[PDB]
Formats: structure tokens, C-alpha cells, sequence
């Protein structure tokens, strides 16, 4: 019976948290709009329509908070928690490009370092 | 999360709604989780309900 | 002392990148959460010693949870999920390879009554004799 009445008298509205680190890059810019909120959820809105394409929720008790968020041409990099686990996501699709573990430090700043031509490395400076 | 369905008069059944980490909400009857559950199948027990 | 668990999930068909969208894996359920790669693999770090159940959560094709035992020395033993029994049932290799059976049934089925099957009614059969008798009259 449930298949017959799909959406007769039911509805779901999807929301996300307060916008903390949102970027407005993507020179092609079809509809992509990335937003990383303060509730350990990273979402992707649409400039044209406004719906959610892909969103991810890890944590929310006390850990997994987003600290910094950098953006390359097609790949987005972000650091969770406080400098222990770092994962890089994509914008054309939704998923994980690569992951990296860090040491036991205090995340203060990160940046991009280009050797001669373009960015090849990311630099992460901790307390010591 | 856990909750119970509450009706105005209270003639229907009492279903318990339970949430899961996945997101699906499952409703189970209270009759299954009844304290009057005999260990060994008893004649009158199996006869009544 | 902290360890890491990695695994690979293969869908029978479709596209791995199709199924990666909105796909996560749980180790306890709200404590440790892992995310999948572009094709498919769950890699989880920052874990203590103990026993945990790995389950891939998806509104789409579902997966069977697998019990994993972590030792302090560094031995990893995976078993079938057993609640009534608490012994070793079947031992399989460590590189988690979950095989989703398919879409779980979310809606129930309701069937109608067949034309050849409704002729078995106590009332429908008591009309067929008058129907035949009245048909044989003009013929």
C-alpha cells in the first residue's frame, strides 16, 4: 500500500546549520555552491534552484569541528577535529578524494605553497 | 529517541516509536514486550492470547 | 594506542560513484563514523581497543553488519554478528568485502483476486449453473 501512496500526506524539509566557511569560487559555476557549517556537516547548495546535492554529517558532540577550508580548481580541502584527521572532497561528484592523518599538535594555520609553476604542497603549522 | 503514540480516548493499540542512527523510524507493538510472557508454553496461556 | 580499519565494498552492478553519494559507515553508531572513497573503501582511524560492529548505512542497497575484534597486540579477527551466542562461528579474512544483496523491501505488497480464482466462491458457482442453463436455451 505504501508504494501506491508515495507522497500523499507526508513531507520532509532538509536544513543545515549556520554558514561558517562558505566559498564562492568555480569560475565555470554551473550551480555549485559549497557550505561547511558549524554542526559537523558539509553541504552543497545550488545557485540556480537552491536544493542540496550532497551533504555529509560526521560528528557533533565535541569533536570533528571544521577549522580551515581551502579550495583548489576542482578539489576542496578541509581539516576536521583539531589537527588529527584531514580529508579532501570533490565538487563534480560527492565523496572522498584522499585522507591524511596528522600528529598530536594544535592546529593554528595552513596554506598553499607552489614550487615554481603551481601549488604542489600544503603547509600546516601547529603550535610547535 | 523513543516515544509512545498517545490517543485522545485510548481505544486503539499502543505502539512504541524508536529511532535509529540510520534515520529510519520503526514502530513496534507493546504486546510483544509484555511482562506476562511464560517461559514454558502453558495450556491456558497459549489458549487465551 | 590507536589503530585503523580499512575495508572495500563492491556493488553487484550500477556504478560505484553512483552509490558513493550519501553513503557512510558506522562503527558503534554515533561514536566513530567513517566516510567512503570515490569507488568504495572505508578507512577509519583514531580507535581504541575493543570489539565493534561495522555497518554501511544507506537508504539504497543495504549491507550486513560484520563484527570485528581488535587486540592490543595488533591482531584483527572478524566474525559474524551473533547476539544469542558469544562464540566463534566462522572466521573470514580481514580485508572487509561486503556484498550488498539489493534494495531492502520498504513497502508491503497487496494482491487482487484473479478471474479464474474468483470462480471458486460459494456464491459465484451457484450462479454459473443458471448462467449455463439460460445460455443453452437460445442455442
Amino acid at each position: 500500500v505504501y508504494e501506491d501512496q508515495v507522497g500523499k500526506f507526508d513531507w520532509r524539509q532538509q536544513y543545515v546549520g549556520k554558514v561558517k566557511f562558505a566559498s564562492l569560487e568555480f569560475s565555470p559555476g554551473s550551480k555549485k555552491l559549497v557550505v561547511a557549517t558549524e554542526k559537523n556537516v558539509i553541504a552543497a547548495l545550488n545557485s540556480r534552484t537552491g536544493e542540496i546535492l550532497w551533504r555529509h554529517v560526521d560528528k557533533g558532540t565535541a569533536e570533528g569541528a571544521v577549522d580551515a577550508m581551502l579550495l583548489h580548481g576542482q578539489d576542496v580541502i578541509t581539516v576536521s577535529n583539531g589537527g588529527r584527521i584531514m580529508r579532501s572532497w570533490e565538487t563534480n561528484i560527492g565523496g572522498l578524494n584522499w585522507e591524511i592523518t596528522l600528529d598530536s599538535g594544535s592546529f593554528q594555520a595552513l596554506g598553499l605553497v607552489g614550487l615554481q609553476e603551481s601549488v604542489r604542497y600544503i603547509a600546516v603549522l601547529k603550535k610547535t | 529517541a523513543m516515544e509512545a503514540t498517545i490517543t485522545e480516548r485510548g481505544i486503539t493499540s499502543r505502539h512504541l516509536l524508536i529511532g535509529l542512527p540510520s534515520g529510519a523510524i520503526l514502530s513496534l507493538p507493546k504486546a510483544l514486550l509484555d511482562p506476562r510472557r511464560p517461559e514454558i508454553p502453558t495450556e491456558q496461556s497459549r489458549e487465551e492470547n | 594506542d590507536r589503530f585503523k580499519i580499512e575495508g572495500r565494498a563492491v556493488v553487484p552492478g550500477v556504478k560505484p560513484q553512483d552509490w558513493i553519494s550519501a553513503a557512510r559507515v558506522l562503527v558503534d553508531g554515533e561514536e566513530h563514523v567513517g566516510f567512503l572513497k570515490t569507488d568504495g573503501s572505508f578507512v577509519v582511524h583514531d580507535i581504541p581497543s575493543g570489539s565493534y560492529v561495522v555497518e554501511v548505512v544507506s537508504p539504497a542497497y543495504r549491507f550486513d553488519p560484520v563484527r570485528v575484534d581488535i587486540t592490543s597486540k595488533g591482531k584483527m579477527r572478524a566474525r559474524y554478528v551473533n547476539y544469542i551466542k558469544t562464540s566463534e562461528v566462522v572466521r573470514l579474512p580481514y580485508p572487509l568485502q561486503m556484498k550488498s544483496s539489493g534494495p531492502p523491501s520498504y513497502f508491503i505488497k497487496r494482491e487482487s483476486w484473479g478471474w479464474t480464482d474468483f470462480l471458486m466462491n460459494p456464491m459465484v458457482m451457484m450462479m454459473v449453473l443458471p448462467l449455463l442453463i439460460f445460455v443453452l436455451l437460445p442455442k
